[PDB]
């Protein structure tokens, strides 16, 4: 439903997040991943940076 | 500003943080949306213990619902409280493709005395430029449809939100009586210096709601 128009550029600490969920949605221009920090406000981040990718292996973990 | 200079004059030495933030979003309704002048405004401080860390998480919420759109703002910090006071709406309640204007603002010093930032060597301005997160949040209500650089993170709805164009700032509130400042955060999406402008002149054509705080 929803499309990130803009990122979160630096790395923010595992710690600080909680949750994670992907968007490969037509709708939205650019791919994303949204991160839920534990204060219940989701981020967005940019896939292609190896800092969100090592985040999404720590949480599947 | 009568409690302003006198502020300013006699805290020259510190740091108070100061976030504002001017944002027009493009509105667009469902065929069912059925026109309203209602207004929810809201401001929720929370605060939240991390894991690993000394420091807690501290968050101010900004909400606004109007014309079908619902808007989130929220800036959160490691160790630093920044308190919204305020959030102002302008809007039109039409069917009509138009514009959303938002405000929102922190707690002003001198009204009520924020944290001093550049304390134990400026520890504070450090938090806030290492961890500070701002995340901007935009849906369509219950709308149905058929089937140096401040880091921040837009979220939006794309079938209530045909554009977005917003100018953020996170600055020393005394830097108009300041050569240079350590606290000086800035943001944009699209024509930031627009709807700086634009902004201030809305009150002619729409409605406008707001809330403000209770000073002490
Ligand atoms: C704009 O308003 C809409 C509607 O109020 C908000 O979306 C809705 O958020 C609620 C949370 O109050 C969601 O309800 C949740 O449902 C899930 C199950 O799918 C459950 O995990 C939760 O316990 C809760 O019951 C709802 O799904 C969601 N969407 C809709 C269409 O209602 C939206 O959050 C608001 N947007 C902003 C930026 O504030
Ligand atoms: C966002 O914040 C800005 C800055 O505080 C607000 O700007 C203010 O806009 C109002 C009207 O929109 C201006 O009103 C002035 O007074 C009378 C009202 O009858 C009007 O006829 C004058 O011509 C004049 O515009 C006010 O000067 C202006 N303040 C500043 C400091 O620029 C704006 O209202 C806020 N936007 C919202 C809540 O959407």
């Amino acid at each position: 439903v929803t499309c990130c128009y803009n990122f979160t550029n630096r790395k923010i600490s595992v710690q600080r997040l909680a949750s994670y969920r992907r968007i490969t949605s037509s709708k939205c221009p650019k791919e994303a991943v949204i991160f839920k920090t534990i204060v219940a406000k989701e981020i967005c981040a940019d896939p292609k940076q190896k800092w969100v990718q090592d985040s999404m292996d720590h949480l599947d973990k | 500003s009568e409690e302003k200079a006198n502020f300013c004059s006699t805290h020259n030495d510190e740091v108070y943080a100061r976030f504002r933030l001017q944002m027009r979003v493009g509105v667009r309704h469902s065929p069912l949306y059925t026109p309203s002048n209602m207004c929810m405004l809201d401001i929720e401080d929370s605060v939240e213990d991390i894991e690993e860390s000394t420091e807690k998480e501290y968050a101010s919420t900004a909400t606004g619902e109007a014309a079908g759109v619902n808007v989130s703002v929220a800036l959160v910090g490691e160790g630093v409280s920044i308190p919204f006071s305020y959030i102002g709406l302008g809007f039109n309640p039409s069917l009509e493709d138009s514009y959303l204007y938002v405000n929102v603002s922190s707690r002003a010093p001198w009204v009520k005395q924020t944290s001093d930032l550049s304390a134990n060597g400026g520890w504070g301005i450090k938090q806030v430029l290492e961890k500070e997160l701002l995340a901007i949040q935009i849906g369509c209500d219950n709308q149905k449809f058929p089937e140096a650089d401040i880091d921040f993170s837009l979220l939006v709805d794309p079938r209530c939100v045909t554009s977005v164009d917003l100018h953020v700032e996170l600055r020393d509130a005394c830097i108009d009586y300041k050569q240079e400042s350590p606290l000086s955060l800035k943001g944009k999406y699209g024509d930031g210096e627009l709807v700086k402008k634009e902004i201030k002149d809305v009150g002619k054509n729409h409605n406008m709601c707001s809330l403000n705080l209770n000073p002490g």
